[PDB]
Parts: C-alpha cells; sequence; structure tokens
RNA sequence: ACGGGUGACGGGGAAUCAGGGUUCGAUUCCGGAGAGGGAGCCUGAGAAACGGCUACCACAUCCAAGGAAGGCAGCAGGCGCGCAAAUUACCCACUCCCGACCCGGGGAGGUAGUGACGAAAAAUAACAAUACAGGACUCUUUCGAGGCCCUGUAAUUGGAAUGAGUCCACUUUAAAUCCUUUAACGAGGAUCCAUUGGAGGGCAAGUCUGGUGCCAGCAGCCGCGGUAAUUCCAGCUCCAAU
C-alpha cells in the first residue's frame, strides 16, 4: 500500500479490486469465458462416446506414438481428445463406446509429452480401465 | 428437521511434510515404546497437547487478576494434575508449555497395565486390555487409550470374569480339559 | 446372586404411583427378565406383583449391573387406567388389533369417495 | 507413420513370471513393532554413513 | 446513480488460517419466496391458499367422441437428465401439532432398510522354552568361554488366551432389529490369508534380476526409454499410510 490515510479504505478497496483482474488465476476463475471454453463446464468428469482411436505423435526429445481417443461428450456434444493412459489399454476401448473422462491434472493444460491433450480415460463401458489393466474385472461383451 | 446431533470433530491432524525422516524416526520410537497401533494414535495425542498448549498461550497473554484467566487457567491446571501429566509441585500456568507427548502417553491404560505388573510387555498390555481382562473401579474396560487418573490408578486390577483373575478358565483350556477327559471318558 | 436395589424413589399422588430406578446387580449372569424383577421388587416393597411395571433396562459394559425404570401402582384399576397400552400388552392384560396403517388409510380414503350410510358397506 | 497397431507390445511379449507364494505379513501394531525392533533395537551403527534398507550391491 | 451480470435467497454459521485475511453458506434454526408459467377470486380472524376455485398458456389422463378429471419444489417410487445422491418398509410408543377432544388423526415426527459424504473408538495376535546373532558382564594380549543378566527373529516345539462368525435365552422395542448381558460351539501355515500407491530427484524407499530397445510405455515438474533402463513391463525386496 502507498496511500495510507484514515479515509482511504475506499481507495484501497477499489484499487485492490481493479488489480485483481490482472491476476491470471483470478481472471480465469471469475470471468465466465474460461468456463464456457472449458469442455467440462466446471465438472470433474464427463461421459462421452468414443468416435475414434487415434495416435498422437509426442513432442521433442521424447519420441513416441501416444495412444489417444477422439471422444464426443454427452452434456455438450463437444468433441475432445482424451488420453488412454497405460500399456495396451486401447484394446479395452472400442469405437462407439461410452467412456468416463477426467482431466489429467494441470487443470486444462497440456501435460508432459503430449500436444494439447488435457483429458484422460478412467472408465470404459461402466468398468474402470485400471481394473481392466490389472485383470480384476474383464470387459463385458 | 430431524432430532439428531451432527456434532463431530476430527481428533487428530496429519503433518504438513509427508516424508521427513527427522519426524518419522521420532514417531516410530514413540509407537514402539508405547505399543501404539499406527501414526494416528501419535497424532491424536499431539493434537490434544496442541490444544492444551494453545489454550495456555491464550490464557498467558491476558494479564493476571482477571477472572477469565484465573478461572480457566485454574480449571486447566486442575484437570492436568487430575490426569497426572503435570505434578502438583508445578501448578503454574507457565509449566503447561513444558509438557511433552510422552507424559500423556504414559497415562494410557496400556502403559499403566504394563507399569503396574499386570502384564509383561507393552503389547502384552494391549492384548490383555483388548481381551477384556482388566477393569478400572469395577468397570471392565477394553480401550487402551483410556487415560488413567491419579486417584483412579490405585484400582487397576484384573477383571473378575477373566482366568487371570478369579474367573472361569477360558475356552482353549476348557476345550483341552474336556477333550482329554472325554476321550478318557 | 441376583440382587436388586432402588434409587430415586418418589411417590406420585398424581397418577397414583411409586416411581423408582431399578439397579439390578447380576454378576456372572445374563440380564434378568422383567417378571423376575417385578417379583423381587414385590417382596422388597411388600406389594402384590401384578401392579408393578418395569421397563427400560440397560446393562453396563462388563455386565455386573443393569439400570432400568419401575412404576408400581396403588391398585390394578389405576394400573389399567393411566398406563401405556404397550406396557399393558407386555403384561398381557391388553390386546390391540392386528390392523395395519397402510390398509386402514386406504380404507379411509375409500370411504371418502362415498356419502351417507355407504361407509359401512364399503368394508367387506 | 503413426502406427496404432502396435499397442501393448511390451506387456504382450514380456515373459510371464508367476508370483511366488511367500509368508504372511503381520499387520497393524505388530508391523509397527517389528519395524521398531528392526531399526531401534537390534541394528548397530556403521562406519561413516549408515546402510540403506534395500541396498543390494 | 442508473443499467447489465451473478454457477446471487439472506442471515445464524462452515472450511482454511500465526496476525490479518481468502473461500463457501441449495441444506435440519430464523426470516423470505414459490408450488408447471402467469393472472384473478371465494370462504375465513388469518390466503391472492394451489394435497381450494376460475380462466388462458404448455404438458398430460379417461371416453359410447357427447363430456370429465389434473398439478409429487410432501413421503416412497419411476422416467429423463447427468460425474453426481437411498425403501413404492413399520409405527403414532417418543416429540409435539390439530379437532367438539383424557378416547381420534398426523409419510410432521419417530423406527428400521440402502449407505467407505464424513466423524469417534478399535482386531488381523500375545507369551514361555529351545536354538542362533548381538550388547552387557567375570576373565582373556588376542583367539575365547561361561552364564550370573537381557533383547532381537526362526516354516523349532508348546500350551495359555480372546475376538469376528454360528447360535439358546433375556434385555432392547409400538413390535422388532442392532448394541449390551450371557449359556453352547468357535484359531496355528491362528488360509479366520490388508490393501492402496510408490522405490532417480523433489520425496521415505534396490544402481537386484529378466524381458524390451526412443518401440511399448513411465513421467504432477525436472526427466527415463537409442542392446549394460536406479524411471517402462514383470519377479524379489524395501518405503509410506493403514
Ligand atoms: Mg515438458
Ligand atoms: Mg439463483
Ligand atoms: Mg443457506
Ligand atoms: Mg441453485
Ligand atoms: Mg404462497
Ligand atoms: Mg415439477
Ligand atoms: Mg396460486
Ligand atoms: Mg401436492
Ligand atoms: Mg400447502
Ligand atoms: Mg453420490
Ligand atoms: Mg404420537
Ligand atoms: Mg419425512
Ligand atoms: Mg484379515
Ligand atoms: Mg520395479
Ligand atoms: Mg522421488
Ligand atoms: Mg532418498
Ligand atoms: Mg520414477
Amino acid at each position: 500500500g502507498k496511500c495510507r490515510g484514515l479515509r482511504t479504505a475506499r481507495k484501497l478497496r477499489s484499487h485492490r479490486r481493479d488489480q485483481k483482474w490482472h491476476d491470471k488465476q483470478y481472471k480465469k476463475a471469475h470471468l465466465g469465458t474460461a468456463l464456457k471454453a472449458n469442455p467440462f463446464g466446471g465438472a470433474s468428469h464427463a461421459k462421452g462416446i468414443v468416435l475414434e482411436k487415434v495416435g498422437v505423435e509426442a513432442k521433442q526429445p521424447n519420441s513416441a506414438i501416444r495412444k489417444c481417443v477422439r471422444v464426443q461428450l454427452i452434456k455438450n456434444g463437444k468433441k475432445i481428445t482424451a488420453f488412454v493412459p497405460n500399456d495396451g489399454c486401447l484394446n479395452f476401448i472400442e469405437e462407439n463406446d461410452e467412456v468416463l473422462v477426467a482431466g489429467f491434472g494441470r487443470k486444462g493444460h497440456a501435460v508432459g509429452d503430449i500436444p494439447g491433450v488435457r483429458f484422460k480415460v478412467v472408465k470404459v463401458a461402466n468398468v474402470s480401465l485400471l481394473a481392466l489393466y490389472k485383470g480384476k474385472k474383464e470387459r463385458p461383451r | 428437521p430431524v432430532a439428531r446431533s451432527w456434532v463431530c470433530r476430527k481428533t487428530y491432524v496429519t503433518p504438513r511434510r509427508p516424508f521427513e525422516k527427522s519426524r518419522l524416526d521420532q514417531e516410530l520410537k514413540l509407537i514402539g515404546e508405547y505399543g501404539l497401533r499406527n501414526k494416528r494414535e501419535v497424532w491424536r495425542v499431539k493434537f490434544t497437547l496442541a490444544k492444551i498448549r494453545k489454550a495456555a498461550r491464550e490464557l498467558l497473554t491476558l494479564d493476571e487478576k482477571d477472572p477469565r484467566r484465573l478461572f480457566e487457567g485454574n480449571a486447566l491446571l486442575r484437570r492436568l494434575v487430575r490426569i497426572g501429566v503435570l505434578d502438583e509441585g508445578k501448578m503454574k500456568l507457565d509449566y503447561i508449555l513444558g509438557l511433552k507427548i510422552e507424559d500423556f502417553l504414559e497415562r494410557r491404560l496400556q502403559t499403566q497395565v504394563f507399569k503396574l505388573g499386570l502384564a509383561k510387555s507393552i503389547h502384552h498390555a494391549r492384548v490383555l486390555i483388548r481381551q477384556r481382562h482388566i477393569r478400572v473401579r469395577k468397570q471392565v474396560v477394553n480401550i487402551p487409550s483410556f487415560i488413567v487418573r491419579l486417584d483412579s490408578q490405585k484400582h487397576i486390577d484384573f477383571s473378575l470374569r477373566s482366568p487371570y483373575g478369579g474367573g472361569r478358565p477360558g475356552r482353549v483350556k476348557r476345550k483341552n480339559a474336556k477333550k482329554g477327559q472325554g476321550g478318557a471318558g | 446372586t441376583v440382587t436388586i436395589r432402588t434409587r430415586k424413589f418418589m411417590t406420585n399422588r398424581l397418577l397414583q404411583r411409586k416411581q423408582m430406578v431399578i439397579d439390578v446387580l447380576h454378576p456372572g449372569k445374563a440380564t434378568v427378565p422383567k417378571t423376575e424383577i417385578r417379583e423381587k421388587l414385590a417382596k422388597m416393597y411388600k406389594t402384590t406383583p401384578d401392579v408393578i411395571f418395569v421397563f427400560g433396562f440397560r446393562t453396563h459394559f462388563g455386565g455386573g449391573k443393569t439400570t432400568g425404570f419401575g412404576m408400581i401402582y396403588d391398585s390394578l384399576d389405576y394400573a389399567k387406567k393411566n398406563e401405556p397400552k404397550h406396557r399393558l400388552a407386555r403384561h398381557g392384560l391388553y390386546e390391540k388389533k392386528k390392523t395395519s396403517r397402510k390398509q386402514r388409510k386406504e380404507r379411509k380414503n375409500r370411504m371418502k369417495k362415498v356419502r351417507g350410510t355407504a361407509k359401512a358397506n364399503v368394508g367387506a | 507413420h503413426g502406427s496404432l497397431a502396435r499397442v501393448g507390445k511390451v506387456r504382450g511379449q514380456t515373459l510371464k513370471v508367476a508370483k511366488q507364494e511367500k509368508k504372511k505379513k503381520r499387520t497393524g501394531r505388530a508391523k509397527r513393532r517389528m519395524q521398531y525392533n528392526r531399526r531401534f533395537v537390534n541394528v548397530v551403527p556403521t562406519f561413516g554413513k549408515k546402510k540403506g534398507p534395500n541396498a543390494n550391491s
């Protein structure tokens, strides 16, 4: 604070309120357009339909073909790309199937090797991909 | 509108640093020296001690001769003496801040059963309390974290309905004694 | 081995009662039936054991003691008059009907649709 | 390029080692007691630094 | 100011917190508002009432096609919606409410069923004797012994225990259930089998082994994978919470 006087509470409050909007973590949270462009809309998870099983090339130095999924969400109709995490788990996901998709952890930010993907798959056809990976539950058919 | 209470309170806290060796090395020491079941039973006592130290700090900022300080500090010192973590020779508000977790962990019924010669080890003491062997003033108790008062420590005894006290022998002994003499007749 | 003590004894000239807390000392035994508690209280207070209504028994952990409530009456007519129906039915001197709440409400809402003396002709 | 037909290659072609049957692990206060006895009772100090719990050199 | 927006019912309060603060408050208490959306009224002390009426709008039920009957943001329940939420149960015994009333009614309320939202307590072993490895001790230059004396773990032997569970009875209770009391059974690999995540750093914890070979995949960030991977996939072991 630079003005200090006894009647400067209005100036301090109005200046602090106006300088909140230059904060990135405040402006994203308190303007609506971030939530509108958010494919989840404030939701932690979303159910979608698998449109395609796609292969996204990784970035620089780390060279791999990440196995992602082109999903169309149900609450919005909006098409995203989610990441099928572990080894061999794209076999347990079929085209035209309903998955549960969460974020990956950096709150709408591309993570690690992968261009642009900010979503991952936790369940497929109401059985979790972790259980299908560990062999606890089989894929119903 | 239902006639329920909903008043609950978490009785412990997790430490801010999850993997500090200088903390883990001293919690495992207390667990081993007092036969505790996990780290949460260390943290519950640390939690309780933090409340006693905090309330003593808020009483110590106020000046003397003010009846809130006099009344609440007197009540806190009386219950600390009544538990037995603070001796009667140091009934002053500044000596509360000298308390440690081991003084409270030595007032557990698991510790007192092991100290009073009723048990061999501190884990012997816990399984004896859990197996309904020990009563405190005619009340059979199976909580090892039962905080034993100074006056109530004199009446820690084995329960009447226990083979270690004056009771009927248990199921393994009576199964052997019936199986052998039922084969013998 | 079974001993009974009374606590907070208080006569009641309002419902014609004597109300007390029953302390049932039964070490080594299962908790004592209410009829036995009535007759052991009856010998204690010199009263016939058909006017004594005991209830609310909880036995403490460890099992050397049990606390309940008891209410003894000046006469059996007053014991019939100002007593709960469920305690009278536990004594057996009262029988309530078997009738449900669901079907009784449905019969009430079925006699709501008719007027005059057809309300008795709705049933059966 | 960008072949998606090579999913799970390493998990599929790795050699299956069956898990070996081993002894039961004691739990709770027993596990805390043996972890107290393994670190504060029987072990003796080492020249220079100490030794790691899983060091197999 | 006015206007617009509000993932705004408000408050008692909730979370986090050194001191300030920041965030939440649909939600059991108080006050407001509304009963599909608006509108209008009767009766009554009190209503612009909706488990009252009257329209119109939208939706929807029966029909001899003339007509009639609506209103679960009550309790259950169903569809739909979604990441996301329980039984078409029992009772007026409690709390209190209403009535002409000591007597009747109350999905208000209470009681159970589902219930890892979440909170409190707390099992998954404990102990002897044999080994065996230690320290401590008399002695010994050491190499060593012995046991006065302990501690540790050994798929070594061994009796003593106890709870989960099965189950009489009693209590509990409107009637029950459950807890508690207590008979009878009920443990040794006490198989009556504790998981979830990790093990390069951050960050506690293998440079063990095998396969793979910038592929598969790991990786919150830095980074690992290029034929000798502390980082993948598995085995063994260890660590953290339980
Ligand atoms: Mg990067
Ligand atoms: Mg709103
Ligand atoms: Mg509110
Ligand atoms: Mg809302
Ligand atoms: Mg209204
Ligand atoms: Mg509606
Ligand atoms: Mg209206
Ligand atoms: Mg209605
Ligand atoms: Mg109404
Ligand atoms: Mg839910
Ligand atoms: Mg009632
Ligand atoms: Mg209700
Ligand atoms: Mg188990
Ligand atoms: Mg590994
Ligand atoms: Mg690390
Ligand atoms: Mg380390
Ligand atoms: Mg790593």
